[PDB]
């Protein structure tokens, strides 16, 4: 049931009647969004558009053919037309593929959507590629993390996040192929 | 006793005394002949006594204009009905040699002094440019063999002007309500001939060149015009308090004038942007269309009563008209006519989109 | 006398130098803080591609944020946002609801605590003091989910160009309160997505709308900072041309008073010498 | 007596009465100002002698606007009664449209921003400005001036771009048939019989550009 | 803020229509209000010297002083604008000689030389017409 | 107030006014000290906004009417 | 400057040529005539220049013209005092100038 | 200007000069603190315009 | 430096100074046009901060004590 | 304050024309070839109008 249809078209009339007529109607982030979810397209075969995102940088916006993402239930590959999903991610390696060649960014968390028009959206807070990490620091940081376990369970939640991320990173650096 | 002229900036901020000397200070093209013709139009009709016009060193075109506009007004009657005329013209205009312009104000004063002393009447003495008296004495004193004083004037400036101006008085047996125009020589109020005649006036109405460059007519400076009638013991506290409030708002806007220039209005305080908007309103509300200016503007004249101005200027001060635009106040008579102009500005922004006027089948009409 | 207009000319001349310096300081600050704005523009659109854009919802408790600037030479920006803030705040208030109004930047607290002081619970300043980062926006968003509203209206200036700064309103719905319900049509529009997370969808949507509030708040203050620098770059340009027109007028007035002074002092000398000669 | 020097000279430019032949004398004194300063001694002398003024601005003159008439500061209130009728009909809305055009001066998008609803008065006051430009040594008859400003201010040149209104108004004068100029000069006003044939003549001309 | 003393010369300086005469008048009226209270020798006797003013203003001032009872202690020297320039020049000295009687006989005087900027213009008129060489703003040496 | 001086200062005024007027003379100097810093609205630490009303109340205290000495 | 005008006026009126005349600092011509008229006891006009400033300049600048036999063209270095173009000596000199060549640093 | 700030004696520290202000006369230790006070006062006099 | 002229100029200076001072007056002029930015906290693009520190050490280079010519 | 890269192509075409216009206003003089070697040019008005 959708008898109360909020939206950019349906904010405009209540604004034009209530707000003063000197002002132009305020913009919306939907006006700056060119591609959407429900309206189909964007696949045209074996390609599908991958938008890999961080708050500080836009890591990829090209089209790919498979991406493997570290979900909470383990890794999973997204082919050209996956089922629509909202997959929470755990610390692991996001791997893009455009064909024979691949780029592997290690991520810290985040989510990953793929939409009913086949466009996928990987939304993480910090993604550093495996060249940028040195393995001598993650071993000592996990040693300092898996040692001190305070009884204040906020800090043990932070410790669990630490040992999860550092352990998946350590397994992510001997996993060269 | 007050003399209501029907001009908003004159009634509110510097009201005219009914038997006192009145000066209109102006700077060559700011409007002190149009203001004095409007004072003749508004005052000399409702006055029951006699009028004298001393034209001292002004245009002869204006002398013929005043003569013809007084004949068609019936104020001057020619021939057999001459006894019913109410006005005496004395003309020493700017084509005359300087000995004539330096003594024609004394002729106009003598005609007014007869009606004051002998006839016991109330007289109006309009002098167009009492400055040209001073200037004509300055022209003839260069050849009288005197050492000149400051800017180039005669050493006897103040005693000449004082011996002329001390004769224009309300005595115990008659009153002369004299309105004099004073010309400031290079828009200079510190020139010795305006600065000397500031002292002999009860009400000075100083007209400004920059106010006229804004388009606000009459171009009366509200913070340079003064009166001895602006006093609560003569006009009452309700008029005095709204006059001093309007002057306070206009000065508090003048103190912001360079910050608004070099920074813009974007950064001012919201208790001062209110002050700037209210003062931009009450300095358009001092603008007024004249009955004598309707021939070269086309907008008809507006006589505003005094109580209308006091109530209309209380309303902009308290905030009862903060929603009306600034230009709704420009060149209207009353605060009522602001309201019929504010909404007429909002029809005409909506009447753009109503019709597509085409004219058919008139080639056979 | 003729010394006051000389030092006034000097004052206006140095003010013109100061504002011409501040103009290109704001030009450099806009040129470097533009790439960060375009980089942060990417992450806001997967959520509006997923959750959509629902400004005209009926909520009972709502937090409205006006993202303003800190320094006060922006030239018509923070006043524009406090216009649009109450212009959309009166548009969506007709239900007898609760509203918390928050400002980012203390020029918002100087402008919002006099226009809605009944509803003003939070003032957040010093945000641009070094740079805006995502953890900072995350802490601000956690202070916003300290209250438990049903919606979040975010008011900011989108950096459209170096001259145009479109003021936008971005809306975030609370998960269990309106997010599942404003997607209901013929069932639900979110049921096409297969949730691959740990717990149930009432926590996935909680994490997603907290993330979405933080992301649009990061992009809000980042876009608003770039438009604040770009409008200061134009306001200081108008200030230099105004203090140049004022200098060009006041120099002519000084030259007139200079010539008048030399003439009147020489006329005083000649008048004093002709009385003796 | 440098005031009297000019006053006794300019007062001789009179319009005599009907007993004195009815002759007249028009004067155009010329006063050169220094840096646009009209608060000079001699300039304020002659301003307070002559009836109107024709202020010519150096800013407009070095912007190509020639004759560079400052339309706000220039007045002539004595010859306003003695205007050509028909020109008086259209010159009212001419200087009112230019009057509200002068309210869009230096803040179209120069000053702070743009509202862009007064683009109509902006791109109308520009066409009224370049309508009034005129080259040297070629004075226009009054019946061809009032037709040109009728074509300007009734909206008959509203579609033309700003760059060729100089060509548009001379095309209006050369293409509209020269009977209407004789009707307008002999009648001396835009009669109700004449605005119809004028508006019928003004739609059937090819204005350049666009 | 600027307290006067009993033998002090305090200048009231300002532009026109700012209230200089008003400050002087409130001084004279307040001295009437305090003269009816002090034992016979702290009483201040006022002198108003009205140089260059118009005769109507002096009539208004005499009317005000006599309706407030301050004319019992006040002398008014009035060399108005129509008077000859030596009378306007000499009226501060006439008024000071009138008010020096109270200073010399153990009483206390107070004098207001209203428009002392006009005594100098009358002196300049006299000295330029006696053909003495002018100076700054054609004032005498 | 800044431009009007007096040579005698004290020793020639009311002693009771001398107790209560030095704290007015210096406080109006503090009030004039902040008038060139009231065009922006930063309102530093409830000092440059507190005397901005305290001195403004003192200058309103010093106003009075005409022909009515106290 | 009148000596230079005479040597140019020979080449104009007799030889029938197109002559240049370089008056180096027409301002110093004006200034020298101001000094001369101050020494003859004359009352200075506006700011301190000679009363005959316009006619002393016009005595020079009106012999520089094109006649039926030749012409004299004149490139005059102009000094502007106190950076003031409305100073009456450059304001008078600019009334006679038919062109302007500004050399910039 | 110094006296309008209530600072008495209202000596302009910059515009005052002496022949004794020489490091050979009053000593270099006195001279350098005098020149340093004048340096910081001239720098503040130049900074007041951008402060306002 | 900007208002001091010598119309003889470089034709009558030290030829070893003439090839060093021609840089000096040029970068002093560059420092004089960028003179407001010295009082700023926001550093600019380091083609102006370079000339700012350079012109500052050059003005401190030309200082000289009295009665000790070089 | 911004840079030549953000300019329009017609706001770089005026730069590319104006730089060679102000280079084409230069001229080697005949009175400087005594000590600068490059011979001097006398340009006619007809060459100047067409070349600009
Ligand atoms: N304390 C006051 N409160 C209100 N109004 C005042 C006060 N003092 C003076 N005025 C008004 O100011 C006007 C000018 O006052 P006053 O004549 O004393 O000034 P003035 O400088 O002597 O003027 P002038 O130079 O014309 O003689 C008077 O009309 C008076 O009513
Ligand atoms: N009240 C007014 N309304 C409209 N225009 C005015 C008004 N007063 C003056 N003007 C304009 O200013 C000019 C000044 O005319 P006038 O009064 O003769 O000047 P002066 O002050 O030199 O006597 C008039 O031509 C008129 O166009
Ligand atoms: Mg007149
Ligand atoms: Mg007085």
């Amino acid at each position: 049931e959708a008898a109360a249809p909020a939206g950019p078209k349906e904010f405009t009339e209540v604004w034009n009647k209530k707000a003063p007529s000197t002002l132009i109607v305020p913009e919306f982030p939907s006006n700056y969004t060119a591609v959407k979810a429900v309206g189909e397209g964007q696949v045209h075969g074996d390609a599908f558009p991958v938008n890999f995102y961080t708050p500080h940088s836009i890591l990829s916006q090209a089209q790919k053919d498979t991406v493997v993402l570290p979900g909470v239930d383990g890794y999973f590959g997204v082919k050209a037309s996956h089922v629509p999903t909202i997959a929470q991610l755990k610390p692991g390696v996001v791997e893009l593929h455009s064909g024979a060649e691949s780029e592997k960014f290690f991520v810290s968390g985040g989510f990953a959507f793929v939409h009913p028009n086949g466009v996928t959206d990987i939304c993480v807070l910090e993604a550093a590629t495996l060249d940028q990490v040195d393995p001598a620091a993650v071993k000592s940081a996990l040693a300092a993390a898996s040692a001190a376990q305070p009884t204040d369970e906020f800090e043990q939640a932070a410790n669990r996040a630490a040992i999860e991320l550092y352990s998946a990173l350590e397994s992510a650096v001997e996993a060269k192929a | 006793e007050i003399l209501v002229t029907g001009i908003k900036v004159v009634d509110l901020l510097a009201p005219y005394q009914r038997g006192g000397k009145i000066g209109l200070f102006g700077g060559a093209g700011v409007g002190k002949t149009v203001l004095i013709m409007e004072l003749i139009n508004n005052v000399a009709k409702a006055h029951g006594g006699f009028s004298v016009f001393a034209g001292v060193g002004e245009r002869t075109r204006e002398g013929n204009d005043l003569y013809r506009e007084m004949i068609e007004s019936g104020v001057i009657k020619l021939g057999a009905e001459r006894g019913n005329s109410k006005c005496t013209l004395v003309y020493g205009q700017m084509n005359e040699p300087p000995g004539a312009r330096a003594r024609v104000a004394l002729t106009g004063l003598t005609v007014a002094e007869y009606f004051r002393d002998i006839e016991g009447q109330d007289v109006l003495l309009f002098v167009d440019n009492i400055f040209r008296f001073t200037q004509a004495n300055s022209e003839v004193s260069a050849l009288l063999g005197r050492i000149p004083s400051a800017v180039g004037y005669q050493p006897t400036l103040a005693t000449d002007l004082g011996g002329l101006q001390e004769r224009i008085t309300t005595t115990t047996k008659g009153s002369i309500t004299s309105v004099q125009a004073v010309y400031v020589p290079a828009d200079d109020l510190t020139d010795p001939a305006p600065a000397t005649t500031f002292a002999h006036l009860d009400a000075t109405t100083v007209l400004s060149r920059s106010i006229a460059e804004l388009g606000i007519y009459p171009a009366v400076d509200p913070l340079d015009s003064t009166s001895r009638m602006l006093n609560p013991n003569v006009i009452g506290a309700e008029h005095y308090n709204v006059a001093r409030g309007v002057q306070k708002v206009l000065q508090d806007y003048k103190n912001l004038q360079d910050i608004i220039a070099i920074l813009g209005m974007d950064e001012l305080s919201e208790e001062d942007k209110l002050t700037v908007a209210r003062a931009r309103k009450i300095q358009r509300f001092l603008s007024q269309p004249f009955q004598v200016a309707e021939v070269f503007t086309g907008t008809p004249g507006k006589y505003v009563d005094l109580a209308d101005t006091i109530s209309g200027f209380q309303g902009v001060l308290t905030g009862k008209y903060d929603d009306l635009p600034e230009m709704a106040f420009y060149m209207v008579g009353d605060i009522k006519e602001v309201k019929e102009k504010a909404d007429k500005m909002a029809k005409d922004i909506a009447s753009r989109k109503e019709a597509d006027n085409k004219k058919v089948s008139e080639e056979l009409k | 006398s003729n010394q006051a207009v000389k030092q006034r000319i000097r004052a206006i001349k140095n003010i013109g130098k100061i504002t011409k310096a501040m103009k290109m300081v704001a030009a450099s600050k806009m040129k470097n803080a533009q790439i960060a704005v375009e980089q942060s523009r990417g992450l806001v659109d997967p959520f509006v591609r997923l959750f959509g854009d629902f400004p005209a919802v009926n909520s009972n408790k709502s937090v409205v944020v006006a993202v303003t600037s800190d320094k006060g030479l922006c030239g018509g920006l923070n006043s524009n946002i406090t216009k649009y803030t109450r212009a959309t705040l009166a548009t969506t208030e007709s239900e007898g609801k609760d509203v918390v109004v928050v400002s980012i930047g203390d020029k918002g607290r100087s402008q919002l605590t006099r226009i809605e002081s009944q509803r003003y619970q939070l003032a957040i300043a010093d945000t641009y003091k070094v740079r805006v980062t995502f953890g900072q926006a995350s802490l601000i968003v956690e202070e916003l989910i300290k209250h438990n509203p049903q919606s979040y209206q975010i008011l900011f200036n989108k950096f459209r160009s170096a001259i145009s700064f479109k003021p936008t309103v971005a809306t975030i719905l609370s998960p269990d309160l309106l997010e599942k319900q404003l997607e209901d049509v013929t069932g639900n529009s979110l049921d096409a997505y297969d949730i691959e997370a740990s717990h149930e969808r009432s926590d996935v949507l909680r994490d997603l709308t907290e993330f979405h509030l933080g992301v649009t708040l990061y992009n809000a203050m980042l876009e608003n900072n770039c438009s604040e620098h770009a409008s200061r770059m134009s306001a200081m340009e108008n200030s230099t041309k105004s203090a140049g027109e004022m200098l060009g007028k006041l120099t002519l007035d000084y030259n007139r008073k200079r010539q008048a002074t030399i003439t009147t002092e020489l006329i005083e000398i000649i008048a004093g010498a002709s009385a003796l000669m | 007596d440098v005031f009297y020097l000019h006053s006794r000279l300019l007062e001789r430019a009179a319009k005599l009465s009907k007993e004195l032949g009815g002759g007249s004398l028009t004067a155009f004194p010329v006063i050169e100002t220094q840096a646009g300063d009209v608060s000079a001694y001699i300039a304020t002398n002659v301003i307070s002698i002559t009836d109107g003024q024709i202020f010519l601005e150096t800013e407009l003159f070095y912007k190509g606007i020639r004759p560079a008439l400052n339309v706000g500061l220039s007045v002539s209130r004595v010859g306003s009664a003695a205007q050509f009728p028909g020109m008086k009909q259209v010159a009212g809305t001419l200087k009112l449209e230019l009057a509200q055009y002068r309210e869009v001066a230096a803040f179209a998008q120069f000053g702070s921003d743009l509202d862009a609803a007064t683009q109509y008065v902006l791109e109308r006051g520009a066409r009224l400005t370049e309508m009034l430009k005129q080259k040297q040594f070629a004075p226009i008859p009054i019946e061809r001036q009032t037709v040109a400003v009728y074509a300007a201010t009734k909206g008959f040149l509203d579609k033309v771009r700003v760059q060729d209104i100089v060509a548009a108004e001379e095309a209006v004068i050369s293409q509209v048939n020269p009977a209407v100029f004789k009707i307008l000069k002999a009648n001396g006003k835009i009669t109700p019989a004449l605005d119809a044939h004028l508006k019928a003549e003004l739609r059937k001309v090819k204005l350049p550009g666009a | 803020l600027v307290p006067i003393g009993r033998g002090q010369r305090e200048l009231i300086i300002g532009d026109r229509q700012t209230g200089k005469t008003a400050v002087a008048i409130d001084a004279i009226i307040h001295q009437k209000n305090c003269n009816e209270q002090v034992p016979k020798a702290q009483r201040v006797y006022c002198v108003y010297v009205a140089v260059g003013q118009k005769r109507s203003t002096v009539a208004q001032l005499v009317k005000l002083f006599t309706q407030t009872g301050a004319m019992r202690y006040t002398i008014m020297v009035s060399a108005t604008a129509s008077d000859a320039a030596p009378l306007q020049f000499l009226a501060p000295y006439s008024g000071c000689a009138m008010a020096e009687y109270f200073r010399d006989t153990g009483k206390h005087g107070l004098i207001i030389y209203d428009d002392l900027s006009k005594q100098s213009v009358a002196y300049r008129q006299m000295s330029l017409l006696l053909r003495r060489p002018p100076g700054r703003e054609a004032f005498p040496g």
